[PDB]
């Protein structure tokens, strides 16, 4: 007599939802997620040159803070300043802190 | 301070620098996706799903 | 917000007949379709009745099917129920409410909105059984610390336990009812109050038992 | 009607799921909404159109469907959350809207499980007509599952009678009640009789001491 | 279509057959391609491209400035505000993109099979054809296959199909 | 079509019908249905989400500050001119998509009914069928209710249809 | 369609057809005229409306400043990057208009030749119809200035079809 063909698409048994413009929730074979908020909690020391300042703040390392030594003629592309920081010397304050730390990070 | 290669550097540590968005914080040096306050969006990578 | 009041709850006699009738204000009535809901003690959900903007269509529960009817006037802003040959498995709460539904039973006005309408009300008791409303029995039991107030012998279910005039409302515990193979309720409220506060301060319990007209306060403390 | 599961369970910031199953004839043809009864209380409207939250309810609900299947998450989950969900949709051969089964969902409750366990003796003006009942309570404890071994001098029932109250709105922790009533003749002189507890959030049952009064 | 398939893993879009020499069941390749094609584009402008801030101001506070900081702040949060919403909307629009393509290459694929046939079968309209003739294997396989030659069974078709 | 039917007011999508029986309009209900909640979800994502913003910058100015003031307001006018950009946007693409869902229901409900009866009617064109047997009003509702049986008209159709 | 037409030159959408009385290409026009007016009205809304911005904030320096100019700098680079995204996602959304659009008409007016001559004609699936009668060039010109009478040569057409 005759024969029958039918059409279709694949499914899974367990997809994923996403969010459209018709449906504010449909769901998928997969989806990948676009926004990274896992932090692996360190800081990786590559590519960019890093300095530790381990208790020196840069205006320190900058005066020279006795303990801030190992600094001196040094260079870096990024300075991660700690917040156990302090200084150890003698008191001072700068008008526009912010102004030179940040020249001086540039 | 790690030693790695990651070219995302945050506060709260290195990140990977190939989804186009983050939530880990404001605060960005280098290459890093743009800090957004979704916690997650989801692109699709398949057709609708009805299962059988 | 919307506010509603609630009439015709208790107990009829089985293979009588009930009348609800819900009646609210602070809303368009006229625009949407209302819903009658009910919810049998311990627990479950069982839809009843339907009732469009005009009363152009309505739908019944396959459960109560040809020996219910549903009712609404509009200049009266009331919604209304009848159920005939009642028996012990229809003994429940009725919510009267707005649920979602398909959008022909409500108004032409209310059909696109951002809001979605909705509302249910507090449920209106019927109990079937053999109408033996009895007046409760109040006894204060007593020995960290913990005392309580022990209510037997009431048939209506909707007792209320309030403490000292209402002023303790920490670790205050209503207890579930209880039915047993006689037809009477019981019921016990406690509070677990650490043990220094027997002559620091002395409470007093209240019973308050509508349907048999009863106030009932006792103290509670040691023998 | 419509295959709800009993229970659901999770921790605090768990994003739990409680899923609906129906027929061709009415999720597959009509969207659902879901409802949350929080004890003593009417059933509040989560969710309309498979999606959409009303005005005043949190974004912390999502909902979905695909043909048969209905789903509602909750992402944030927290201790105010305990209550009954309820998974609904209209069906046009019925012509009318079928409920779903139920849920209760609980959450993590840290098993400590320590009961303000008294016992209650009936009083004067409570046997003045040969009416002795003798309470047990334990309180303010999280696993559930119990039982309550009635020592009448070391003599069981074969009766029940019981109170299971819900989760504590804010701490989820469970508690119970256990009475016991019969006649002077029976209770005439009150000899001896305490109420034991095996419930597991402990290592083995204990009692206390009901002697007469 | 009613649902799914969800035996087939050789692929995306199939067909499926039952003929008196049994049923089977073969995925067609090239509209799986033309759908994967698309949204490994999609996945390359999204993943992978993101340029390079060095120095910029400073965001977090702990000293009472007064006005310079609110100035910050403000600055700081509306490119937060707009970054974000920017993201939920491409999202959303990449995502019905890949709906709507998805469902226009199933859709495709079945308008292509039912013009191959024209007047030998019938549209049943659940996602399946009504053939009216005998079709063996190899004939299902010269429909997919795209070899299909409607003229040879033509005739039969009509008669089975009218008389 | 050519135009709309003002006349429907207990629906948007209908069927008008003239048969030897009378003429008559109904409105199809699950099509409407599923474009009224489509609409509602879209303004339940647009109306009533709105954040909150407490402490901000100053705005308006009656005293001449020099290079600060130039700043702020720099910054309250980029803010202003691409949150207006994105609103407009924003309104243009919602009320396309309301527009192409709603011609989608209306032919997808066209479709559908074009399928039910396979062979015997006809498609005239201008948005109407051409039956080719008595239908009575029942026929009719048996149409649209779903349950139309083609293999019942068939032939009859066939014949009027070829003879 | 397997490609395009190059030699017309007085219209885009086109038919080309074969018959005894020989060969010929003629441009369909309201066709062209509705993609032309929707292109055009895209045009006006896109060019020549530029709003004024007389007195911004400085953008280059030539001093090292500090904190101020951190934070102008900061601005107006944020500034920049979003306006770039915006215009690459318009461009790009108006692009994907114009070619649906495009795409829209030409099936448009296929299915308009489709649906006028309702059976005489069979859907070869190249873009091109196959018609069953003899039809003389003011036969072709009935059927694109749209009076063509399909009752006329209906049966020829069903004999030529099926016997
Ligand atoms: C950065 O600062 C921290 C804290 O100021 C430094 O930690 C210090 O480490 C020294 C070790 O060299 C500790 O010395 C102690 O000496 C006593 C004897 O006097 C001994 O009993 C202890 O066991 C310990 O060795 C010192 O306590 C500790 N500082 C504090 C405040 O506890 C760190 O070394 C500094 N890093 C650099 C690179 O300068
Ligand atoms: C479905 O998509 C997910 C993306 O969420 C894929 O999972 C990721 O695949 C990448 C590529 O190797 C891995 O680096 C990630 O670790 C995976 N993440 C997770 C959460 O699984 C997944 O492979 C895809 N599945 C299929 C069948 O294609």
């Amino acid at each position: 007599p005759g024969a029958t063909l039918c059409l279709g698409h694949h499914a899974v048994p367990n997809g994923t939802i996403v969010k459209t413009i018709t449906n504010d929730q449909i769901e998928v074979t997969n989806a990948t997620e676009l926004v990274q908020n896992s932090s692996i909690g360190e800081i990786c020391d590559s590519p960019h040159q890093i300095l530790d300042g381990e208790n020196c703040t840069l205006i320190d390392a900058l005066l020279g803070d006795p303990q801030c030594d190992g600094f001196q003629n040094k260079k870096w592309d990024l300075f991660v300043e700690r917040s156990k920081a302090y200084s150890n010397c003698y008191p001072y304050d700068v008008p526009d802190y912010a102004s030179l730390r940040s020249l001086v990070a540039s | 301070i790690g030693k790695c290669n990651s070219e995302c550097i945050t506060p709260n540590g290195s990140i990977p620098n190939d989804k186009p968005f983050q939530n880990v914080n404001r605060i960005t040096y280098g290459a890093c996706p743009r800090y957004v306050k979704q916690s997650t969006l989801k692109l699709a990578t398949g057709m609708r799903n009805v299962p059988e | 917000q919307v506010q509603l009041l609630e009439s015709g709850g208790g107990v009829v006699q089985p293979g009588r007949s009930l009348r609800l009738s819900c009646a609210a204000s602070g809303f368009t009535f006229s625009n949407y379709g209302m819903h009658w809901v009910r919810q049998a003690p311990g627990k479950g959900l069982e839809w009843v009745a339907i009732i469009s903007f005009d009363g152009s269509k309505k739908y019944y529960a396959n459960s109560v099917k040809g020996r219910s009817t549903i009712s609404r006037d509009n200049s009266k802003n009331t919604l209304s129920l009848q159920m005939n040959s009642l028996g012990p498995e229809d003994t429940a709460l009725y919510y009267c409410a707005k649920l979602p539904s398909p959008y022909y039973f409500d108004s032409r006005f209310v059909w696109v909105a951002a809001s979605a309408f909705h509302f249910w009300g507090q449920g209106i008791l019927v109990t079937v059984s053999s109408a033996s409303t009895k007046g409760p029995s109040v006894f204060p039991l007593a020995p960290t610390a913990a005392l309580g107030c022990l209510v037997k012998d009431y048939f209506p279910e909707p007792v209320t336990v309030s403490w000292n005039s209402g002023a303790l409302t920490s670790g205050v515990h209503t207890f579930p009812a209880v039915l047993q193979s006689s037809g009477l309720y019981s019921l016990s409220s406690v509070v677990t109050v650490p043990s220094s506060s027997l002559g620091t301060q002395t409470y007093i319990c209240n019973v308050n038992h509508k349907p048999s007209n009863t106030k009932v306060d006792k103290r509670v403390e040691p023998k | 009607m419509l295959t709800q599961p009993p229970s659901a369970s999770g921790t605090p910031g768990q994003r739990v799921t409680i899923s609906c199953s129906g027929s061709s004839s009415n999720i597959g043809g009509n969207t659902v909404h879901w409802f949350q009864q929080l004890p003593g209380t009417a059933p509040k409207l989560l969710i309309y159109t498979n999606s959409l939250r009303p005005s005043g309810v949190p974004d912390r609900f999502s909902g979905s469907k695909s043909g048969t299947s209905a789903s509602l998450a909750i992402s944030g989950l927290q201790s105010e959350d305990e209550a009954d969900y309820y998974c609904a949709a209209w069906d046009d051969s019925l012509n009318g809207q079928v409920f779903g089964g139920g849920t209760k969902l609980t959450v993590l409750g840290q098993p400590k499980a320590a009961p303000s366990v008294t016992l209650f003796p009936p009083s004067s003006e409570e046997l003045q007509a040969n009416k002795a009942t003798l309470v047990c309570l334990i309180s303010d404890f999280y696993p559930g599952a119990v039982t309550v071994a009635w020592k009448a001098d070391s003599s069981p029932v074969k009766a029940g009678v019981e109170t299971t109250t819900p989760s504590k709105q804010s701490n989820n922790k469970y508690a119970a009640s256990s009475y016991l009533s019969l006649t002077p003749e029976q209770w005439k002189s009150h000899r001896s009789y305490s109420c034991q507890v095996t419930h597991e959030g402990s290592t083995v049952e204990k009692t206390v001491a009901p002697t007469e009064c | 279509i009613e649902n799914g398939w969800e035996g087939m893993v050789d692929g995306w879009y199939g067909f499926r057959h039952q003929n008196s020499e049994g049923r089977g069941q073969a995925a067609d390749l090239k509209s799986t391609q033309a759908a994967i094609d698309q949204i490994n584009g999609k996945l390359n402008r999204l993943i992978g491209k993101t340029n390079e801030k060095f120095h910029q101001i400073e965001k977090e506070f702990s000293e009472v400035e007064g006005r310079i900081q609110d100035l910050e702040k403000y600055v700081e949060d509306t490119k937060i505000d707009l970054w974000s919403y920017n993201a939920e909307l491409l999202v959303a629009l990449e995502n019905q993109h890949t709906i709507d393509l998805t469902d226009s290459e199933m859709n495709k694929l079945f308008e292509k099979t039912k013009k191959q046939l024209r007047e030998n079968a019938e549209d049943m309209g659940n996602g399946c054809f009504k053939i009216y003739h005998k079709c063996d294997n190899a004939c299902i396989g010269s429909i997919r296959n795209g070899t299909y030659d409607h003229d040879v069974y033509r005739d039969e078709a009509l008669n089975n199909r009218f008389q």
